[PDB]
């Protein structure tokens, strides 16, 4: 079995963005997709163990929350395999390898679906316009895009910001990053609730529940992807005695006065029960008092929600007269 | 089988 992509002949590609109203920008942390779709033939010369290359461009991921996943098979509409792939992170390349189909079936021909992410570590910064390629076999497309990341939600002092960051389907937890006064407020008597207890889903917070925070230096600046992807760079502070469960699936954090951003990584589990994972849900809320001699407050909140796409692979031979 | 990734929003 060799390399037989100079035997596939790419007759149609297209990359396009998840959504419909947001043309030429993809809102990563609305968790826009990119898809690429791509049709090709198979030369009849092809043998079983060839194989063939896809690649997605190297600003993108399958997975963004995952670093485990399945390459669609290509199956043709009687369920029989014509190839099986897997994917290398190191240069974002799926190689697909054929079966006995190729030497069973003629004029094969596939069409792939495949989904993907912008990659954050490759992404650190909001409006980063990028010109992404895919390549089936020896074709390639091209598509010109800016990357948007969100913005803090504020009220007063209180600001901030979260996005989840990775997922555990195994063991059932999802990563929680957190960004407390990004936007480097005098904020007096900080209080950071983080709730399971959502209005769309739901996460379990309790004495398992992991919290770590980090404060950022003068010198720093968080990047806007809002995933951090060496904690080292970090001054850590975490100090348990400032988390405290609350009584409503949720736990408090006191930060009393504080004029820097902050950090919380949160490892939190869901119900494994759950049949949809769009019902995993994580609220945090910043609570920071505007009036010293009344103690009158104000908050600011943000929650996210997992989110998923899914890949697909089918082909199409016939069977020899 | 499933690819994953996040949303975010602010009430
Ligand atoms: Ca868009």
């Amino acid at each position: 079995g060799s390399n037989v992509n100079h035997l596939i002949k790419v007759t149609d590609q297209s990359i396009t963005e998840g959504y419909d109203d947001s043309d030429g920008i993809i809102k990563a942390h609305d968790a826009e997709n990119l898809i690429y779709d791509v049709t090709f033939e198979v030369d009849d010369k092809v043998k079983s163990g060839d194989t063939m290359t896809v690649n997605i461009d190297k600003n993108t991921v399958p997975s963004d929350l995952t670093d485990s996943f399945a390459i669609p098979k290509i199956k043709d509409n009687s369920g029989e395999i014509i190839a099986t792939g897997t994917y290398d992170n190191t240069n974002k390349q799926i190689t697909y390898t054929f079966t006995d189909y190729v030497d069973k079936y003629e004029n094969i021909k596939a069409h792939l679906k495949l989904t993907s992410y912008i990659d954050k570590s490759k992404v650190p910064n909001n409006n980063t316009k990028l010109d992404v390629e895919y390549k089936t076999a020896l074709s390639s497309v091209n598509k010109t895009i800016t990357v948007e990341y969100q913005k803090p939600n504020e009220n007063r002092t209180a600001n901030l910001q979260s996005m989840f960051t990775n997922i555990d389907t195994k063991n059932h937890t999802v990563e929680q990053t957190i960004y407390i006064n990004p936007l480097r407020y005098s904020a007096k008597e900080t209080n950071v609730n983080i709730s399971g207890n959502g209005d769309e889903g739901s996460t379990i917070i309790d004495d398992s529940t992991i919290i770590k925070v980090y404060k950022v230096g003068d010198n720093q600046n968080l990047p806007d992807s809002n995933r951090i992807y060496d904690y080292s760079e970090y001054e850590d502070v975490t100090n348990d005695d400032y988390a405290q469960l609350g009584n409503n699936n949720d736990v408090n954090i006191n930060f009393g006065n504080i004029d820097s951003p902050y950090i919380i990584k949160v490892i939190s589990k869901y119900d494994p029960n759950k049949d949809d994972y769009t019902t995993i849900q994580q609220t945090v809320t910043m609570q920071t008092t505007i009036n010293e001699y009344t103690g009158e407050f104000r908050t600011a909140s943000y929650d996210n929600t997992i989110a998923f796409s899914t890949s697909s692979g089918q082909g199409q031979g016939d069977l020899p007269p | 089988g499933f690819f994953f990734s996040a949303r975010g929003h602010r009430p």
